[PDB]
RNA sequence: UUGGGCGUAAAGCGCGCGUAGGCGGUUUUUUAAGUCUGAUGUGAAAGCCCACGGCUCAACCGUGGAGGGUCAUUGGAAACU
RNA sequence: CGAAGGCGACUUUCUGGUCUGUAACUGACGCUGAUGUGCGAAAGCGUGGGGAUCAAACAGGAUUAGAUACCCUGGUAGUCCACGCCGUAAACGAUGAGUGCUAAGUGUUAGGGGGUUUCCGCCCCUUAGUGCUGCAGCUAACGCAUUAAGCACUCCGCCUGG
RNA sequence: GGUGGUGCAUGGUUGUCGUCAGCUCGUGUCGUGAGAUGUUGGGUUAAGUCCCGCAACGAGCGCAACCCUUAAGCUUAGUUG
């Protein structure tokens, strides 16, 4: 759907940053204040651009664009992994080796790798794979299915994303733009307003943000599919 | 809607274990000739395949050319770095007006009405650079007489 | 460049041992009725580009076992050259009636007599690319199991060979049962020698 | 200028300190002197537009208009001077 | 901080001048550039010292299978200060000096506005700078950049083969 | 037929970097370019063989207790042992 509630938006963590000179005069458009250093959002397109987020993810899913949401902060790694799991996907809970898509068409094998690696550990004849290939299979397996999850079973691409901490994790999205894809993001203070198309400094400590928006593009995908 | 052409190629070959390769790492334009002149290059190694494997990595991005066609009325000229050109419009019924390396490209916009004043550096794969900073830094007439707040022609 | 010859790989699973003979008078000139006799067919098979070495003497009653399956050359039309060796290669070995021949399957593919199959593809030195040349690129990529290829067969006099390679990957590359063979042969360098050393990979 | 730059490469000063000056910030305002003269008598050849004749084609020659549409001659007046 | 070479014991000087907070005020009254300004370090440099230290030379020693040399006391001057400087250093910014910015940030010497005053400290604005990075720009890249190796208005000189 | 000479005419013959444990390679992929992956920063066995953290994933090349060998049975049995 399209908007968040207001009070766990506001008091529950989304305006808040961190300190100045951390600044960002390029987010100037959605930054209100700073109480001590600690930023504040223009407390308005937080949900009427959150809205029009909701439009650019509608006529997105009503085609079957389904939005990965993210995890990157540590509410991320498992509530934005969650939410990207209600929309039909999975999650990325590992790191890159440096460059897999500015250096794409290698390891941006991975996609496939992941899609073979995980369904032979899958597939019957596990007891035919045998023990000393479980052994590295399982000590492999836990990077591996956290590794890539935008494109694991909803094996077509996501029209956007949910960041938070672009300022690091434009390793996805400043390297899949070779790819040429839009992005939307909850970005956090002195983070990159360029290459996310719509950016709103939300602290993530409210979940509302992540609930009622990212959760809820997740309904968005449904409503804003259909 | 781009444009088709060869641009060039080059034969990398790197002080190595065993005999060095001569990898044609080659440029190429691509496409069905509209006035968009989308150019790429690409690091390809076989001699009858490295053309292909090579505007395989051109046609990732073909830029896009804004093109005032019949001419770009006033002086056309762009710059990068160490390299530019300069095209002052003449008359369209000269035949090709063109220089040395920007023959080929003059006839992939069509246009073929400006001169070619061949400026820029002695640099050659920046005499790329020179030559495509002429047309990827344009704007149309008219659209740009409306975003200026008057008309098409109350400028004029 | 201070490199021996090898003739044996990895003996003891894939390389193995054709070893049937029963000759086992005379190891002066009963011996020579067999090895001598190999020192004859160079010449006549038309390059031949054979598969690998599998000899046999039946108890004494020696057919002679030496395949070169390109057929026609040892076939002749339902008993021509075999039952001429009827006659003739009782000089070669006591009977040698209907001497055998196989069918060759991807003959290139043959670790070990291959080099006559690529000796024959560059020793001419006109049109000595496409004419002759073209097997190293029809037999390249039926994976073969020593994947080792080089050619030095009179290229503007030249003692050494060739080699081409890129870079990058991960393996664990440890194999200990493998099979290759060695190639070295007569060509004229005329200053300073070099026996063409010829292989290809499948 | 139009159609070069000067760290390395064609080239940027131990240094700074200094008069004329070049240029130093201007805000208003008057002249017509210059800032595509008005229009014409108005224009060097192998050289301002066409017509020409002869040129074995040519080789090469010349001719008229256009005399220009190019200077002079007349002008006075912005939002710089 | 000085015209630089450069500028170092401290009580002090002029605190000249930087310097930022105030700047109390007539009306272009400046950078570079004819003028002209001075010197520029030492090697060396025109007097007593000076062989006192250091110190070339000499002695005298010898590596392991090699000196008088790395080695130097006596010691040659020299070294050095109370009377004369050259116009040379990696004086390099290989990068000339005026009007102003290039997302800007950055902690900070100075001087200030201050809140809180602290217990002379925490927080905000601050600039000559101080550094750090870092936007644009920059050149081939080295790499430069709110303080150039950029950007728009000043002059200078250089050279477009060496 | 050479022994008279030339390996040097080439098969060769072959001693020989060097068991180098190493030599690697594709799918390729970044550096405008002169440059970048493997076999990893913390801790584990006979032949470049990895995980929490590193641009990797996929094969060979010299070489598994490899098939003997020492063995425990047997097996086969009295034949000659």
């Amino acid at each position: 759907m399209a908007v968040i509630s207001m009070k766990q938006l506001l008091e529950a963590g989304v305006h808040f940053g961190h300190q100045t000179r951390r600044w960002n005069p390029k987010m100037k458009k959605y930054i209100f204040t700073e109480r001590n250093g600690i930023y504040i959002i223009d407390l308005q397109k937080t949900v009427k651009k959150v809205d029009e987020a909701y439009n650019f993810l509608k006529q997105v899913s009503e085609d079957g664009g389904q939005v990965l949401f993210v995890g990157t902060k540590k509410q991320a790694q498992e509530s934005v992994k969650s939410e990207a799991e209600r929309a039909g996907q999975f999650y990325i809970n590992q790191r890159w080796l440096g460059g897999l898509l500015t250096n794409y068409k290698t390891i941006s094998k991975r996609i496939k790798r992941i899609s073979e690696i995980e369904k032979m550990e899958e597939d019957g004849l596990f007891e035919v794979l045998p023990k000393k290939e479980v052994v590295e299979l399982k000590k492999e397996y836990d990077r591996l299915i956290k590794f890539l999850g935008g494109i694991r079973d909803m094996k077509s691409m996501p029209q956007a994303l949910f960041v938070v901490d672009p300022r690091k994790e434009r390793n996805a999205i400043a390297e899949a733009r070779k790819l040429n894809i839009p992005i939307v993001g909850i970005v956090d203070t002195n983070c990159d307003p360029d290459e996310i198309d719509y950016v709103i400094p939300a602290n993530d400590d409210a979940i509302r943000a992540v609930k009622l928006l990212t959760a809820k593009m997740a309904d968005a995908i449904l409503e804003g599919q259909q | 809607e781009f444009e088709e052409r060869v641009v060039t190629i080059n034969r990398v070959a790197k002080v190595v274990k065993g005999g060095r390769r001569f990898r044609f790492t080659a440029l190429v334009v691509v496409g069905d000739k509209n006035g968009r002149v989308g150019f790429g290059t690409g690091k390809a190694q076989e001699v009858p395949e490295a053309i292909k494997k090579a505007v395989e990595a051109a046609k990732k991005d073909l830029v896009v050319v804004p093109r005032v066609e019949g001419t770009t009325p006033h002086t056309i000229t762009g710059r990068y770095g160490s390299g530019s050109v300069f095209m002052k419009p003449a008359a369209p019924g000269t035949g090709v007006i063109a220089g040395g390396p920007v023959r080929a490209v003059l006839e992939l916009a069509g246009i073929t009405d400006i001169l070619s004043k061949s400026l820029g550096s002695n640099t050659p794969i920046n005499m790329v650079r020179a030559t495509i900073d002429g047309l990827q830094n344009l704007k149309n007439a008219e659209d740009v007489a409306k975003l200026r707040g008057k008309t098409v022609e109350e400028l004029y | 460049g201070q490199k021996i010859n090898p003739i044996g790989l990895r003996v003891g699973i894939i390389r193995d041992w054709e070893a049937k003979w029963y000759a086992e008078k005379d190891f002066a000139s009963l011996l020579h009725e067999d090895l001598k006799i190999r020192k004859f067919i160079d010449n006549e098979l038309k390059e031949a580009s054979v598969s690998h070495v599998e000899i046999e003497r039946a108890a004494n009653r020696i057919n002679i076992a030496i395949h070169t399956g390109k057929p026609g050359m040892v076939i002749g039309k339902g008993g021509s050259e075999i039952e001429k060796l009827r006659n003739k290669l009782n000089a070669l070995t006591d009977k040698k009636v209907h001497i055998n021949v196989i069918e060759i399957k991807k003959v290139d593919l043959d670790a070990r007599l291959v080099a006559e199959n690529i000796a024959r593809q560059l020793e001419n030195r006109a049109s000595f690319r496409r004419v002759q040349k073209q097997a190293i690129t029809r037999a390249m990529k039926l994976g073969a199991k020593g994947i080792k290829t080089q050619v030095s067969g009179r290229l503007g006099g030249a003692d050494i060979a060739r080699a081409e390679q890129y870079s990058e990957g991960t393996v664990p590359l440890h194999t200990l049962r493998a099979d290759i063979d060695y190639a070295h042969a007569e060509a004229d360098t005329t200053y300073g020698k070099l026996g063409v050393k010829v292989w290809i990979y499948r």
